[PDB]
This record gives structure tokens, C-alpha cells and sequence, in this order.
């Protein structure tokens, strides 16, 4: 797992660190990015995968 | 017997030809091209040279801002002391267009207590209870001040997501392009469409003096609380200066003749229902009469209430530098058109009462009237099964397919599936299982079972009717 | 009466369905063997195969990538397209009614 | 994948707008320990067995 | 079985063979590719390099001026005075002609209320309200009205209205430079005002390899509401028939057909004088009368057409004028329609002779006895169909362009049965009473009216079989 | 004895199914599609947006020859089988009778292509075989049946070279001198490839037709040929399946001879025995052509080493496609015999009896229906046959009507081509087929079913 960071600025640094440190090229069975959203106007959650 | 039937048929034929003349007059020669050119000028033009998006395919709020100061201004003002504008060198732009905004207030939505640290603003969905009524931004003019519905001479609209009020924050644009561009730029700079906005309206009208036909244009953009943009449009041709040519007088004469015919039918109906046959409803040829009379009376009342309320035209004609209010007339014209179409359809259906002049036509009518009961009895079960499938599809596929999003849309999708007008990709990718099962079982049980049982019933009824008439006639 | 007939004429519908399935299997085998021959030549093979799948072959009206995905859906689609065969069921039902 | 995330997803997570976040995202990878070999073009339609 | 029916069969087969030869000899291949290449050259070519607009998608008057000076001059004049070969095979005959029809300012009655703001009104096109006065630099023939009789013109029946054969015309040149200069001077002095209602461009080519003239006519209509409506017509004709032996063979076949028609006419006349007077109570006699009258009409059209070749001789006398071949193309289209109808009827006349055994006889009797009930029910079916078509016309008749005209409503209703209608436009045209019409129409067509036809056919067929079996088994 | 004769039929069917699976999963279609995209859809040069499928002029053909053709021809990777050949067929000036009215305006006209009007004279620089007419027998050619005519196959021909530079120089020389005059009527390009890293052969023929009016018409033909090579147990398994199929054919033929030895004429009155002989003859023809076409492997592999001559692999393609459309018919007929074996229960029994009783009336009404169908097709051909492209040829009219029955109408072109009598044809055809003609087969079937049920019910009553 990789948490991608919290702030926008550090997130780019984490992304490029994963780019240039031999992370996804070789083995990489899957990537599995996932997100969640909240809509309080209608009170609905959303699972994004 | 038949002697009075001849008189009844003659009167019905005169009524039918009068109605046909009236409908041909109301639906005149090709005004389709008028609305065609207007729509293609405003709906199909890309918002800019680089972008390929238009009004019909709006995606975000920035696209709306690009369209407003963009394709709209290009299609509104045409060059040819502050001269008017002719859109196609034929259509005159009446007065000025108007833009309007409907928005909600911040705090009409209670977020959970344990989450009140990362988020602090929630905007509810649109409702008259939660509508904003306070000034905002640089509060200078009518664009940053709430104006009531009765002060705007407005009314409801019944858009797609909800029904929108006639109030909001409005702004009247100008007659020249530079002034309107400056106004729209000033609106965009001092941010006018924030997260609280819920609907935007643009209204204007044109004349096209060559033919005598006004056109009212209304464009609506809805911003749902869940995000996105939903565009819609409404172009309506009207006629408010009717009495110009001879054909107009001919149509007026046909109108008063139609009124006299309706009065005659009402008098006949009352006279016959009063004296005898106080039950009067076991015929199905008398319910049609009352339905036709009611529809025609409603149409006459709507026409009377609509043609006499042309005061807005008089107010506009004494000051042509103001926005003309023509939405009510368009709404009532649409209602009148719907009622007239239904009435003429039923008048045409009424012709079945008189097509009986030989043994071939009598037996077909007898067969239809005899099998109507059995057809209704089986259609109850057919519709129960149809609605079961519709509700299952609505509950399962309703949130992913764009074609099962509403119950009526599910019904229409099923009716299209009957015609073979379905695409299997979306229904399958929405659900790997229970997707193919639904489609296959529906098609099989609808074409192999339900469609053939109707034929069985109809054929049995027709066979027994024909056989019993043949036996009675051959043995008398 | 209605439901009763639907219960009394069931084996006939099963037999009709089985016959139609076997006939469809035979025709599908013929079409698959005919189509996978060569590129356009305007010959009699495409003439005989053009009695289905819109335009002398459209991968059995459901694309091959979608063909190896729930073939029951493709069966339903082909039943919908050739819905005139299902009228044979009426031949049974009327008699029972 | 990396340009798509750096251009689309990142302006959407920290890009304050409607539908709040409710928890940071995550990226989880499967290694498979059995580094795969490229195959000839072929008809593709592989079941990745 | 006996000699009379055998003679009738032999005569009918000979007549059918003659018609088959005659129709085959006029609808060969290489005629489709001629018009196809011509259409691709003139219609699909963009008006200019920087624009993707072509003739088929014209939208304004400036687009028309771009097309006239653009793809038209590229497709008409090809470099090897010199003559122009279109595809190095097609020879451009004479010069093309351009002609406009316009109405006069003041052909309206502007309402008194708005009389102070709008001063100009031009009515929709009509013969009674069309301009007949000079305008602009009134020196040439492009600024002077020329009557229909002086232009040898005729009506056209365009998309919006039926246009007259008169108007303001101009004859172009044989070389690209002169035509370009002429069109430039015609555009500089504004020739297409707000009163312009229609524009026509006409020319022709020969293609001497095969013997087939081609006549090209392009029309652009300007409605009173603003816009452009383009339409085209490419038509091949043969006017120099007797060039090869096959043409003499076709002429001999035509003479044989004329003799056959005369024989049938005299037979039919000789029948109804006293013998079976009012014999119109049979289908095979009304069919014969229809075939005879259609063939007589076709023969008369052909005689009146082929004897009118004075235009070709006049053009051949002086090859620097405009060839007028529109009437020949119109009459050729009419003759083709009549020939197709009569060949269809003579083909369906074959059912009079297929009765060689009991199966064919039973099927023929069943079809014969189904006619009355099917007609009686078709009356009701078409009543309901017309009611639905009128409702759809009144509801969607201004937004959906499948219901924009009553006949278009009928065709759209017929196409709905086949299930090739979007339903997306009629959903948004009217959210209520739009879907209601669609669902109710589908339910009443698929579930109540098809099964009625099938039931009638079933019952009639069973009754016919029973009656025939009783008749045959009780000898 | 039916059960014993059931298991043999199921074994025959499963063997045929294994053979069918081997045939269909040969993965030859992918190679043809890939190389078709390589040669056809590839643009001539990136400066021009055009390809072979959308050729429009003679100069476009010249660009294609020295261009995408030379690029794809000399590069997943393919190996040339010698030298490609390019030939043309042309007519002669003077095969054309100008009417005397305008004989002074036009001097040259060339007729349409025909054997009588063909040209057999030298032209241009009479150097080699590209400027000399060589008869059909000297090129081992045959007819073609192209789009608009049937082409003899003699022409003026030229064989290219092995390297790209030599062929480019030859094409440049052929374009410098005007090889494609106004009299040119057809052009053929033929070659064959191997695709070294796969066990396949392919033959490519590209045709360009120049009509007497103008423009060009392109057409293509790719035919794959497979030679049998044993590399795994799958190959041996399929060889065993083929030999078992041959043995089963021998069993059926000997059984049929034994049965017919005592049934001189009481054999053809049935239907399930008349189908057996058809199956046998189709199978033995397929076996014969398969064992014939397989005796050319040494010829196929004799050209890939160093040969610099044109290989004529055309009759191989003809026999291969004959085998391809024989196998489908034979498997269809065995799957039809599967109906013969399904008569186990009274339900299927009465269904089969109904069909067998109503077949004759079905045939008669099919005759009437096809008469009416052909009348409508002829009317459509005569009315829309010149401007619609869906009615250009009679067979195209028939197929368009068949697609109309299955709901595939366009109706824009139909109504545009003829505003009156165009919609009339469509409306009348739809009304008379959808509502009347197609509802008459069902009447016959329903009546036969009722008669069969009544007969069975009355026979069962006293038994
Ligand atoms: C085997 C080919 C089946 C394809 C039928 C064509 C599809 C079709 O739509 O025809 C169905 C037809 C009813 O008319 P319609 O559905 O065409 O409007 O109903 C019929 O006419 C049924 C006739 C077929 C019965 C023959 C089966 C041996
Ligand atoms: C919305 O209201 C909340 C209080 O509920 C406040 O904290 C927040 O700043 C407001 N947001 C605005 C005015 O944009
Ligand atoms: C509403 O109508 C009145 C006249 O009845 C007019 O004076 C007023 O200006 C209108 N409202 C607006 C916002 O113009
Ligand atoms: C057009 O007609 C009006 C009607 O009075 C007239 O005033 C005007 O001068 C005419 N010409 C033009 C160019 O408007
Ligand atoms: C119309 O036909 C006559 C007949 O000779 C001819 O003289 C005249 O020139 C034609 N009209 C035009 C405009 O050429
Ligand atoms: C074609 O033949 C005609 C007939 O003699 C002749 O006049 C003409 O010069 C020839 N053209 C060529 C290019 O050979
Ligand atoms: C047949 O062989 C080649 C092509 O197969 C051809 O060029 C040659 O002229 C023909 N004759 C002989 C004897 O090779």
C-alpha cells in the first residue's frame, strides 16, 4: 500500500518518487486505486474503485 | 330509423370537415423551418472556435460561461443610431433578452456532528423553503437583489430535476453587442454563479415580419446538488396579430361555426339525457360524446382566456426598450394544441359508429365488441406482469444504465424492446448476472407466450361469431 | 381459462423450443464455417450467409468480445431479431384455448 | 497511469469543490512474484492464466 | 387443358418475354457509376480547401457564393479556345446557365402596430407576387425579367413550392477565366438580395464512349424565414438511339410490343360490345384493362417524346449556346415510372395460369375468398392509422422532422412498426402525450390489429379447405 | 435396433464436431485481417489522406504503387515468395462508333471492355513484356468476374524484382513512359507471402477497374493456405480424427450398398435415406479434394529458398474455398439428421407429423411468395436502380428487400430518389408482407396441426 500523501504538493513528490524508484514496471499484478465521496445534500456515500 | 341516421351522419360529416379545416388552418404551412433554423443557430453552434462542445452537450459551469459570452452573443446580434438586430436579416429581435438565476442559501443542510471539522458548508437541493432571499456579492442592482415572483410577472416552469419558481436574481441585457458583452463580463468577474446556484434561465423573442408568427425562446440550465449541468430548450411559435389576411377571417368564421356546432351537440345531449335513458352510460357511444363535448368546451374556454389576454403585447408596443413577457401565452398555446390534438383524434375515432353497410362490416364490429371483454380480462394479467418486470428493472438497473433511471423510462424502454430498439451493451455492463437473465426471460415470455394468447382469444371469438351468424342466416 | 391453458400446453412449447434451438445451432455452425473463409469477394457464400446479422455478417449481431461474455444475452438478442419463429407457439395455444 | 493521475485525479482530490473527500485515497499493488514474459502479438483475447 | 387456354398462355409468355427484353435493354450497368462519379465530384467536394462545407450542407448565402466560385468551377472546367472534358471522357456541352427567382418588396400587409419599425416585407414564393422589374445596373439579362415563354422553361416542384420557368438568368462561358470574371461581377453588384427565393444551375455532358447524355440541375431555395435548402438532380438520357445493332433489335422489340398492345386492345373492345356487357365484376379483366391503359399511355408518351428532338438539332447547329434538355429528362422520368408500374402489373398477372394441380388451386381459392374480409378490416385499420397520423402531426409537427408533414407522418408510422425510430426526439418534444402516443400506438398495432389479420386468414383458410374437401369427397 | 444405430451416429457427430473445432480455431482469420489492415488501410503517404480502399484517380494509383504497396511489400514480418506481378488489360481506339452528328467534335472514344474489342498491339517503347500483348495461355491465367465485367487474363504484364530499389526503379520507368493511357480498363497486382514466424501461406490479388466513364473501382482478395505440420499431440489427435472420419464414411458407404442391394427402387421414396446419400457424396467429394490439394506441399515450399519467378498459387485457393464451403453444408446436413433422431415422445411425434403433412402446401405458397417477391424486386430495380447504391444490381435488390423484412430500412435514399412512387413502394411492401403474406404460412401450419390432432384423437378413441 501507498497512501499518496495528504497535501497536493507532497502528493506530486510521492508520485514521482514512486515513478523513479522501480515500483510499477516489473511485477505489477494490479494497481487497485480506490476512493470514497460524501454528498451531504442528499446524504449519500459513494465508493469509487 | 335509417332516415334519421342519414341526418346524423350529415351533421357529423359537416362537423368533421369544419374541424379538419380548423386544424389545417392552425397548423399552417412550413413553420418547421423557422424553428429549425433558430434551434440549429442556437443549439448546434460550438461555443468557440477551438471547443467542440455546444449547448446540447454542456458539461460544467465554465462551459456555460463560455457559451454565454460566445455562441449566444454571436447568434443574437447581427450587423447590417444603435440599430436593431435582425437575426437572419428576416427575424427582428424584440426588446432585450433577460437572464435569471435561482439559488439556495448556505446552511439549509445539516451535516453530521462528527464530520463538522473538515467541511462547513452544505447546500440543500432546490426547494421553495430553502431558497435564498438575501443580497450577495457587490450588491448594486437587480442582479444581486431578490425580486418576488409577483414583481417579475413570472410563474413556475416544471423543469427536469424539479419545478422552479418565477422569482430569483435577474438582469436585463442590452440591444447592442458591446453593452451585453460588458454586462456579462462584469457578471463573470464579480463571481455570480457560485456553488449555491441551482438554475439559470435565458429568455428572448423574435418576430419574423415576413410571415406573421412570433417566436419565444427560453433556455434553461440546471445545476443539481450532486454536481453536473443539465441543459434544456424551448422554442415556441405564436400568432398574436391574427386578423391580417382573408384566410384569417375565414378561420374566424370556421371558429364561430365550430362554437355553434358544440352548442348544438350540448343541447342535444342534455335533451336526450333528460327525458329518457337516465342510466345512459351502457353504450360506449355516449361516453365518447361526453368526452368530446368536455374536451371541446375546455378548448373553447382556453382559447377565450388566451386570445383576450394580449395586454402584454400592448404594453410592449408602447415601449420597445424592455423585455416582453410572452411565456404565459406560449404555455397556454401548448395546452391548447394538446387539447385540440386529443379532441380531433377522438372525433376521428367516432367515425366507427357509421361504418355498417353490409354483412362484412357488421360481423367485424360484432367480433370486436364481443372480444373486448376477454381482451381486457387478459390485459389485466399482461399489465401486471409488465409492471413486475418494469419494477424489477427499475430497482436493479435504475442507478447505472441511463435508461432505467425512472419508472416511466423503464416502461418506455420495455416497449422499445418489444420493437427491437434496444442496445445490449449497457444493460449487460451494468450487471454481469441478472442482466442477461432479465432480457432473455422478458423477450421469451413476451413474444412466445403473451403475444400468442391474444391471438388465441381473438381467433376463438371471431370463429364463434362468424359461425353463429352463418348458422343463423343459413337456417332461417 | 387463461392460466389453465398455459399449464395444459407446456410440453408442446418445450418441444418447439428444443427444435428451434437445434435448428439455430445448425444454422450457426453453417454461418461460422462459411464466414471465416477470406476477405470480400462478392460470392455466393456471403449471399447465403446474408440472411442474418445485417450486412452479410455482423459477428452474429453481438461483437466477439461481447460474444465471449454471457452468451445467454446473445441468444436472447437473436430470439428478439428472429421473433417471427416464436409465432409457431401460437399454433399450439389457440388449439388448447 | 502516472500522467493521468498527476493531471486528472490530483486536481480532483485536493481540488476543493462539492462532494467532500471523507478519507485519503490509497494505492495497493499485487506483486505475483512470478514476473511475466511478453508474448507474440497473436489474436490476444488472453485470459491471463 | 384445351387449346384456348394454351393459346392464351403462349401469348402471355411471348408478351412477358418482350417486356423483359425491353426493360433489360434500358437499365444496364455503367449508368449507375456515371451518375455516381458525377455526384461525388459535384456534391461531396468541399467548397474550398479551408472549409469542410459542401453543397449538401449549405447553410447561408455566403456559402453559396463560395461554392459557385469554388468547387463548381473546379468540377466544370478541366485543362488538357479549347473544350472541357470532365473525367477526360465526359464532354461539357455548350455553356451552363444560372437563373434566380425573386419576389417583390411590398407583397405583404405589415400590421399597423409594428409598421413604424419594419419597412420591408417579402412574401413566400407565389406566381401572383413575384418580381418583374429591373434592379441594379439594369443592362444585361441578369437584371431584366424574362417570361417563361421566352426562356422555354417549365415548373420544377421544389421542396417548398413549385417554381416557375421564368426569372432573371445568365448564360456562363466556355472557359474558366471568363466564367469566374462573370460570377465575380455578378457578386460585386449584389445579385442575391433579401427578395431572392430560388436559384438554379443547369448544364449537361455527353461521354461519347457509351451513348448517354447526362443532364445536371442544382437548386437552392431561400425560405422567407432565412436559411438555405439545397437539392440536386442528375439524369442520363439516350437521344441518338440507332447507333448499333442492339438498338435496331430494341426498335424491333418496340414494334412487336406495339402490335401486341393493339391486339389486346382490339380483343378487349370486341369482348364488351354485347357479350358479357359490364364484365367488370372479375379481377383478371380489370387487371387487363389497367395493363392496356398503362401501356397505351406509355406508348403515347414515348411517341410524343422521341419526336421532340428539335432542341438537339438546334444545339448541334450552334454549339456555343445553352442546351435545353430539361423537358426530355422530365418525360424520361415519367416514362420510366410508367414502365416500372406496367411491368410490375404484367408480372403479377402470372397468377392466372398457376393452377396445374390441387394445391395451387386450394391456395388460389383461399386467397380469393380472403379478399373481402381483408378489405373490410383494412378500412378500419386505415381509419385508425390516419387518426394516429393526424394526432402525431398535430403534436410533433414542428420539432421532430419525422412528423413535419402528413405523408411524412404516415411514413414515420410505418417505420415505427419496423422499430427504426429514435424515440429520443419525440420524448423531449413533448414529455407528456408524447410517450403516451408511442406506447398506445405500439400496443394497439402489435397486440390487437396483427392478431386480427392472422385470425381472419386462419378462419378463411380452414373454411375453404373444409368446403373444398366436402365438394371433392362427395362425387 | 434404433439404439444400436444411435450410438454410431453420435460418435460420427462428435468426430465431426472435433474436426469443426480444429477448422474454426485455426487462427487464420486474424492473420488475414492484420495483413489486410497493413496493405489496405495504410495511407499512401502521410501528406495525403487516402488509401487503397478510397482510391479516386489514376494518379492515386500511381502514388499507391510507389508508396504503401512498396512499404508493406518489403518490411508480424512476412517473407516474399519470389517476385510480384503487375499486369493491365486495355481496349483499342476504334472500337467505338461516334454518331455522325458530332463526329467533328470528338475524335477518340474507347468502348467498354470486351474480348472482341480488346487491344493486341504494341505501344510505347517496345522493349520488354510490358509493351507486348502475350496471350492468356502464355501466362497460365483465367477469367476473373470483376465488379463491372469479366476480364480475360492475358493483358500486358511485368514481373518486379526481389529488392525494393529495383522494383522502385521499374515502377518509375513504367510511370515515366505513359503506361496507363485512356484505353486502360483493368489492372491486377498479384503476390504471395509466408510470414516466417507462423505456419501459414497467403495469396494477395489487388484489382483496379477503370470504367469507360471515369474514376476507379478498387477491389482486393486475400486467401490463406495452411500446410499440415505435426508439432504437438494436438496435430496427431486431429490426424487420428480425420482417419476415424474416413473410416466412418467407409462404414456408411458399405452399409448403404448392403441396404440398396435388395432395395433397387424402394430407397428414394423416403427422406432420411435420400439425405444419407447426399451426405455421403458431399463427404467423399470433400475427402477427395482434401487429399488432392495436400499433394502440393513440396511445390509450396520450393519457392521460399531463392526463387526469382512468379508462383501461380490460384487453383490452390480455388480448391481451398471449395473445401471451405463444402464442409459447412455437410455439417449442416448432419445436424439436420439430428432432427431425424428426435422422435421419442408423442409431442415431437405430432410436431414432426404436422411438418411432414404441411410441407407440400408450404412449398406451393413459397412459390407464390417468391413470385410476388421477384415482382417487387424488379420494380425496385427499375425505379431506384440508378441512384441509390442499394438497388444497383438485381441480387442487391433482393438482399435489400430481405434486410427490409428484418427491419433494416434506410428510407432517406429511397424517398430522396423518388418523392412519389418511392414511398408508395415501401408502404405497400411493408403492408403486404408484415400483415398479409407472412401470416399465410401460419394459417397452413395451424390448419395442419388441427387436422393432425383431430386424426390422432379419433384414432386413439377406438384403440
Ligand atoms: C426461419 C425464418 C424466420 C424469420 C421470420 C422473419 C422475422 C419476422 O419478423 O417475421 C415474423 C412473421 C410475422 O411478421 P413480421 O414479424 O415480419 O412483422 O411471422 C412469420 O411469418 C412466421 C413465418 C416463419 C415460419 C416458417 C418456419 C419454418
Ligand atoms: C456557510 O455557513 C457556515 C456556517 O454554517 C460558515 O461556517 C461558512 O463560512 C459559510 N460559507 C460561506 C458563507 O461561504
Ligand atoms: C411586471 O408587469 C408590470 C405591468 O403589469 C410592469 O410594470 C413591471 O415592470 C413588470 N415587471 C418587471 C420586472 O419588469
Ligand atoms: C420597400 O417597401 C416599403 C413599403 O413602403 C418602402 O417604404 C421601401 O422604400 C421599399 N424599398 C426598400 C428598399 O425598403
Ligand atoms: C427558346 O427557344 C427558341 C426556339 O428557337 C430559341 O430561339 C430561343 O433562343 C430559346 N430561348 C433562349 C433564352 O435561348
Ligand atoms: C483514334 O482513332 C481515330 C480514328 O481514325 C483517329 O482519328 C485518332 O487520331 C485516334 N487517336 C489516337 C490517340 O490514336
Ligand atoms: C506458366 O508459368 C509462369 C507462371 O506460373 C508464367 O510466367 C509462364 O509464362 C507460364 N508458362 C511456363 C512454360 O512457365
Amino acid at each position: 500500500v501507498q497512501e499518496l500523501g495528504l497535501s497536493l504538493e507532497e502528493s506530486r513528490d510521492r508520485l514521482r518518487f514512486l515513478q523513479l524508484h522501480n515500483w510499477l514496471d516489473n511485477r505489477s499484478r494490479a494497481v487497485f486505486l480506490e476512493l470514497t465521496r460524501y454528498s451531504p445534500a442528499v446524504g449519500l456515500h459513494a465508493a469509487v474503485t | 330509423y335509417l332516415k334519421s341516421v342519414l341526418r346524423e351522419l350529415v351533421t357529423y360529416l359537416l362537423f368533421l370537415i369544419v374541424l379538419c379545416i380548423l386544424t389545417y388552418g392552425m397548423m399552417s404551412s412550413n413553420v418547421y423551418y423557422y424553428t429549425r433554423m433558430m434551434s440549429q443557430l442556437f443549439l448546434d453552434t460550438p461555443v468557440s472556435k477551438t471547443e467542440k462542445t455546444n449547448f446540447k452537450t454542456l458539461s460544467s459551469m465554465e462551459d456555460f460561461w463560455k457559451f454565454t459570452e460566445g455562441s449566444l452573443l454571436d447568434g443574437l446580434y447581427w450587423k447590417m443610431a444603435d440599430n436593431r438586430s435582425f437575426i437572419f436579416y428576416e427575424n427582428l429581435l424584440l426588446g432585450v433578452p433577460r437572464i435569471r438565476q435561482l439559488r439556495v442559501r448556505n446552511g439549509s443542510c445539516s451535516i453530521p456532528q462528527d464530520l463538522r471539522d473538515e467541511i462547513k458548508e452544505c447546500y440543500d437541493v432546490y426547494s421553495v423553503s430553502s431558497e435564498d432571499r438575501a443580497p450577495f456579492g457587490p450588491r448594486n442592482g437587480t442582479a444581486w437583489i431578490y425580486t418576488s415572483e409577483k414583481d417579475l410577472n413570472g410563474s413556475s416552469h416544471w423543469g427536469i430535476i424539479a419545478t422552479y419558481s418565477g422569482a430569483g436574481y435577474y438582469l436585463d441585457l442590452s440591444r447592442t453587442r458591446e453593452e451585453t458583452a460588458a454586462q456579462v463580463a462584469s457578471l463573470k468577474k464579480n463571481v455570480w454563479l457560485d456553488r449555491g446556484t441551482r438554475a439559470t434561465f435565458i429568455d428572448f423573442s423574435v418576430y419574423n415580419a415576413n410571415i406573421n408568427l412570433f417566436c419565444v425562446v427560453r433556455l434553461l440550465v440546471e445545476f443539481p446538488a450532486t454536481g453536473g449541468v443539465i441543459p434544456s430548450w424551448q422554442f415556441q411559435p405564436l400568432k398574436l396579430i391574427r386578423y391580417v389576411t382573408t384566410f384569417d377571417f375565414f378561420l374566424a368564421a370556421c371558429e364561430i361555426i365550430f362554437c355553434f356546432f358544440i352548442f348544438y351537440y350540448v343541447v342535444e345531449e342534455i335533451l336526450e339525457i333528460r327525458i329518457h335513458k337516465l342510466h345512459y352510460f351502457r353504450s360506449f357511444w355516449n361516453c365518447l360524446d361526453v368526452v368530446i363535448v368536455v374536451l371541446s368546451v375546455v378548448a373553447i374556454g382556453i382559447n377565450i382566456y388566451r386570445t383576450s389576454n394580449v395586454e402584454v403585447l400592448l404594453q410592449f408596443l408602447e415601449d420597445q426598450n424592455t423585455f416582453p413577457n410572452f411565456e404565459h401565452l406560449a404555455y397556454w398555446q401548448i395546452q391548447f394544441n394538446n387539447i385540440a390534438a386529443v379532441t380531433v383524434f377522438f372525433v376521428w375515432i367516432k367515425l366507427f359508429k357509421f361504418i355498417n353497410f353490409n354483412r362484412t362490416m357488421s360481423q367485424l364490429s360484432t367480433t370486436m365488441s364481443r372480444c373486448a371483454k376477454d381482451l381486457f380480462g387478459f390485459a389485466i394479467m399482461f399489465f401486471i406482469i409488465f409492471l413486475a418486470y418494469a419494477q424489477l428493472a427499475y430497482l436493479v438497473f435504475g442507478t447505472q444504465v441511463d435508461d432505467f433511471s425512472t419508472f416511466q423510462e423503464c416502461i418506455f424502454t420495455q416497449f422499445r424492446i418489444i420493437l427491437g430498439d434496444i442496445n445490449f451493451a449497457e444493460i449487460e455492463e451494468a450487471n454481469r448476472v441478472l442482466g442477461p437473465i432479465y432480457f432473455t426471460t422478458f423477450v421469451f415470455f413476451m413474444f412466445f407466450i403473451l403475444l400468442n394468447m391474444f391471438l388465441a382469444i381473438i381467433n376463438d371469438t371471431y370463429s364463434e361469431v362468424k359461425s353463429d351468424l352463418a348458422q343463423q342466416k343459413a337456417e332461417m | 381459462v387463461f392460466g389453465k391453458t398455459l399449464c395444459r400446453a407446456l410440453p408442446e412449447l418445450l418441444g418447439v423450443t428444443l427444435g428451434l434451438v437445434v435448428l439455430g445451432v445448425a444454422y450457426a455452425q453453417l454461418a461460422i464455417l462459411l464466414v471465416s473463409s477470406c476477405v470480400d469477394s462478392l460470392w455466393s457464400v456471403a449471399q447465403a450467409l446474408l440472411v442474418l446479422c445485417p450486412g452479410t455478417g455482423l459477428s452474429t449481431l453481438c461483437p466477439a468480445e461481447s460474444w465471449h461474455l454471457s452468451p445467454l444475452l446473445c441468444v436472447g438478442l437473436w430470439a428478439l431479431r428472429l421473433w417471427g419463429a416464436l409465432r409457431l407457439g401460437a399454433v399450439i395455444l389457440r388449439w388448447r384455448y | 497511469l502516472w500522467p493521468w493521475m498527476a493531471h486528472v485525479l490530483l486536481p480532483y482530490v485536493h481540488g476543493n469543490q462539492s462532494s467532500p473527500e471523507l478519507g485519503p485515497p490509497r494505492l495497493r499493488q499485487v506483486r505475483l512474484q512470478e514476473a511475466l514474459y511478453p508474448d507474440p502479438p497473436g489474436p490476444r483475447v488472453h485470459t491471463c492464466s
